[PDB]
C-alpha cells in the first residue's frame, strides 16, 4: 500500500521568492508522479507529470524533480496569482494523491475597514435579528471581533467567516454574525462589534443605536 | 502495491499497451 | 478547447443510489485512446479517484470502491456517467470528472488533464428547503472615506450551495461572497458584500441575486438604505 505525504501542509511565501514544495512516498515510485495545482473555486490544473515534465501550458516558473520516494516541487518568483492547494499524485500502481499543501501569500500588514450593519426589518418580522459586523480588506488572517450590547459582552451567539485569500491584493475579509431574539434585540439599544488587529494601534469599535 | 495491477481493471484493452511484454501478456485486441 | 462539466444532483437520501453525468464538449470521446473518470474529494479531506472508462468498454477502478460503482459511456450524446450505490454520509462531496490518461508505454501515463468543476453531492436524511434572502443596508454605520458597504444575506438553506451574484453578473469587482457557516437549526446561512462608491447610493441600484438550485429557490432582492429616522 503506497502513502503519499507532503510537507509543510500550509506555507507562507512573500510575494517574488520561491516557495519549494515536498511530496513523498513509503515504497518508490520510480518517477509516476505528477503536480496539480487547486486554485479555491476553479478546476485542478495538471503542472507536471514524469517528476520532471511540464505539461503544456504551464510557465517556466514551475519544475518537478526527484524520484523513488523524494519529490519536490519548486515555484520560482512567486505570483500572488498562484495562491492555493497543491497535490502531488503518483501513479506507479494506480492513481494515489498526497494531503495537499496550501501556498499563501505574504503581504504587508493591513489594517480592516470595519462596517456594521443593522437587522432588516423584514428579518424582525420573523422573531431572530442578525446583526453584522464587517472586516473588510485586511492582514494577517487573525483578528479579534468581540461584540457589545449595552456594553455587555456577549458569547457563544456569534459565528465568523473569513474569504480566501484574495489572488490579487493578497487580503482578508471577514464577517462576524450576532444572532439574537426580535425580543431582546428590543430590550437592549447600543450594538458595538470591537475589533482588535495587528494593523491597528489600538482596538477599534464600530457601533449604531437602534433606530438612529 | 507497484508494478501496474491490471486486477483492477475489469479488462487491458491492448490500445494502451505500446510495446509493454507484460501488458501485451493480459491485454484483449478490440 | 476540451471542456467537461458536472451535472448531478445536490441532494441524495442515505441507502440510495447517487448518479451523475459528465458532457464533454470540444473534443469527441469516440473514438478515442482515453478513459473518462470521477474524482471526488470530501469536505476538508483529500482527493479519491473512482472509475474511469474507455471508449471500447475496458473500465479502471479504485478497488476500494469497485463493488459500489457502475460506469457507462454513451458515445453518441458526449457522455459518460457515475452511479454510486448505497450512499452514506462518507459519500457526501464534490465529485468531479476528468479526462483520464492511461498508457502503459516507455513513460507512464497515469493522470488527469484536464478536469472539471465538480459538483457537491450531499447525502443527507432531510428534506431540501430554500433561503430566505435579507438586505444588508448601507448606513452612515457602514461607510469608510467616499467607500460604502452593502450586502444581503441568505439565511436558512439546505443543503449547498447558493450562487450569489449583484445586478444580474454585471457588478463583480469588490464582491464577498463568504463561505456559509452551519447554523445550530441544522442550515446553512452566508452573506454576500459589496463596497461601491458612496457618491452612488442613492442613484445606483444593487441587487443581489441569489439561485439556490437543490430547491429550484432564485431570489432578488435589492437593497436600499434603512429607513434612518
Amino acid at each position: 500500500e503506497i502513502v503519499m505525504t507532503q510537507s509543510p501542509a500550509t506555507l507562507s511565501v512573500s510575494p517574488g521568492e520561491r516557495a519549494t514544495l515536498s511530496c513523498r512516498a513509503s515504497q518508490s515510485v520510480n518517477s509516476n508522479l505528477a503536480w496539480y495545482q487547486h486554485k479555491p473555486g476553479q478546476a485542478p490544473r495538471l503542472l507536471i507529470y514524469g517528476a520532471s515534465t511540464r505539461a503544456t501550458g504551464i510557465p517556466a516558473r514551475f519544475s518537478g524533480s526527484g524520484s523513488g520516494t523524494d519529490f519536490t516541487l519548486t515555484i520560482s518568483s512567486l505570483q500572488s496569482e498562484d495562491f492555493a492547494v497543491y497535490y502531488c499524485q503518483q501513479y506507479n500502481n494506480w492513481p494515489l494523491f498526497g494531503p495537499g499543501t496550501k501556498v499563501d501569500l505574504k503581504r504587508t500588514v493591513a489594517a480592516p475597514s470595519v462596517f456594521i450593519f443593522p437587522p432588516s426589518d423584514e428579518q424582525l418580522k420573523s422573531g431572530t435579528a442578525s446583526v453584522v459586523c464587517l472586516l473588510n480588506n485586511f492582514y494577517p488572517r487573525e483578528a479579534k471581533v468581540q461584540w457589545k450590547v449595552d456594553n455587555a459582552l456577549q458569547s457563544g451567539n456569534s459565528q465568523e467567516s473569513v474569504t480566501e485569500q484574495d489572488s490579487k491584493d493578497s487580503t482578508y475579509s471577514l464577517s462576524s454574525t450576532l444572532t439574537l431574539s426580535k425580543a431582546d434585540y428590543e430590550k437592549h439599544k447600543v450594538y458595538a462589534c470591537e475589533v482588535t488587529h495587528q494593523g491597528l494601534s489600538s482596538p477599534v469599535t464600530k457601533s449604531f443605536n437602534r433606530g438612529e | 502495491n507497484n508494478d501496474f495491477h491490471f486486477e483492477v481493471f475489469n479488462f487491458v484493452p491492448c490500445s494502451i499497451c505500446q510495446n509493454n511484454p507484460t501488458c501485451w501478456a493480459i491485454c484483449k485486441r478490440i | 478547447q476540451l471542456q467537461l462539466q458536472e451535472s448531478g444532483p445536490g441532494l441524495v437520501k442515505p441507502s440510495e443510489t447517487l448518479s451523475l453525468t459528465c458532457t464533454v464538449s470540444g473534443g469527441s470521446i469516440s473514438s478515442s485512446n482515453y478513459y473518462w473518470g470521477w474524482i471526488r474529494q470530501p469536505p476538508g479531506k483529500g482527493l479519491e479517484w473512482i472509475a474511469s472508462i474507455h471508449d471500447s468498454g475496458s473500465i479502471y477502478y479504485n478497488p476500494s470502491l469497485r463493488s459500489r460503482v457502475t460506469i457507462s459511456v454513451d458515445t453518441s450524446k458526449n457522455q459518460f456517467s457515475l452511479k454510486l450505490s448505497s450512499v452514506t454520509a462518507a459519500d457526501t462531496a464534490v465529485y468531479y470528472c476528468a479526462r483520464h490518461l492511461v498508457w502503459f508505454g516507455e513513460l507512464r501515463n497515469n493522470w488527469f488533464d484536464p478536469w472539471g468543476q465538480g459538483t457537491l453531492v450531499t447525502v443527507a436524511s432531510a428534506s431540501t428547503k430554500g433561503p430566505s434572502v435579507f438586505p444588508l443596508a448601507p448606513s452612515s454605520k457602514s461607510t469608510s472615506g467616499g467607500t460604502a458597504a452593502l450586502g444581503c444575506l441568505v439565511k436558512d438553506y439546505f443543503p449547498e450551495p447558493v450562487t450569489v451574484s449583484w445586478n444580474s453578473g454585471a457588478l463583480t469587482s469588490g464582491v464577498h461572497t463568504f463561505p456559509a457557516v452551519l447554523q445550530s437549526s441544522g442550515l446553512y446561512s452566508l452573506s454576500s458584500v459589496v463596497t461601491v462608491p458612496s457618491s452612488s447610493l442613492g442613484t445606483q441600484t444593487y441587487i443581489c441575486n441569489v439561485n439556490h438550485k437543490p430547491s429550484n429557490t432564485k431570489v432578488d432582492k435589492k437593497v436600499e438604505p434603512k429607513s434612518c429616522d
